[PDB]
């Protein structure tokens, strides 16, 4: 058995700190119960253009800000 | 000087005084001569901070305290 | 001497299931073959597989190892880590006894 825990040793020393996080936080769910699976990062980056000219181009995954009306008026 | 405390004791006093001697001599490690230090039964965190300040020089000391205590593993180590 | 060359209950091992924080080194340790429940952890009380209450009801072995500590966190895992490490004779392993002011955590527990 000690090639196989070597095998672990080897593969536990090379695992990173996103599968450290992801393990605890796998750990702990099928401990209160949950499934680990729906676990399953974020290279974005956003900010507001408040009255952007009237010339400006609209890029996709962009949401515009609306006054909309008094529906009940 | 104060882990295993004997008053009535002459050797306890005059490493008072050994202590003293190497103190004067700008001496850092003073309290080593202590017998508790000595043999093992006291330490402080003291040492820790030094070790830091060590790693400002010595880059590879705290990962040589870690593997001599075992609180990092390496393979092959 | 010879001349040094110029050239050349059973405990299975493993690691433990559930590292206390991020950053633990795993470590090969000697591990129970279940999880022990968290009422065998206790020496006051007894509990259904046991009623012991004190260490000389329990008739150890090797010598005992007591840590007087106010709480147990991370820290006291890391002192049992090192006294539980595969490299450890098995033969030679000292009970650890945690003198606790506060009772622990189910978190400290589920760890050691
Ligand atoms: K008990
Ligand atoms: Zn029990």
């Amino acid at each position: 058995a000690a090639e196989w825990i070597s095998q672990q040793r080897l593969s536990l020393y090379r695992r990173s700190e996103r599968q450290e996080l992801s393990e605890l936080v796998k750990n702990r769910m099928k401990h209160l119960g949950l499934p680990t699976t729906g676990y399953d990062h974020q290279n974005t980056l956003s900010y507001v253009l408040i009255n952007p000219p009237p010339d400006t181009r609209l890029e996709p995954s962009d949401i515009v800000y609306l006054i909309r009306s008094d529906p009940l008026a | 000087r104060f882990m295993q405390f004997r008053a009535k004791d002459s050797y306890s006093l005059a490493l008072s005084k050994l202590e003293k001697r190497e103190r004067e001599n700008g001496s850092n490690l003073a309290f080593m001569f202590r017998l508790p230090f000595a043999a093992g039964r006291v330490f402080s965190i003291s040492m820790l901070d030094t070790l830091l300040y060590q790693s400002f020089v010595k880059d590879y000391m705290i990962t040589i305290t870690r593997l001599l205590l075992g609180l990092d593993t390496t393979p092959g180590s | 001497i010879a001349p040094v060359l110029e050239l050349a209950v059973e405990y299975v091992k493993g690691y433990p299931p559930n590292s206390p924080y991020i950053g633990s080194s795993p470590t090969l340790c000697h591990l129970l073959p279940v999880k022990a429940p968290f009422c065998c952890l206790r020496l006051d009380k007894g509990c259904k597989h046991n009623s012991y209450e004190d260490a000389k009801a329990y008739g150890f072995k090797n010598k005992l190892i007591i840590v007087s500590a106010e709480t147990a966190g991370n820290g006291l895992y890391n002192f049992i880590v090192p006294l539980r490490a595969y490299y450890r004779s098995r033969k030679e392993l000292n009970p650890i006894v945690l003198l606790l002011d506060n009772k622990p955590d189910h978190h400290f527990l589920e760890a050691i």
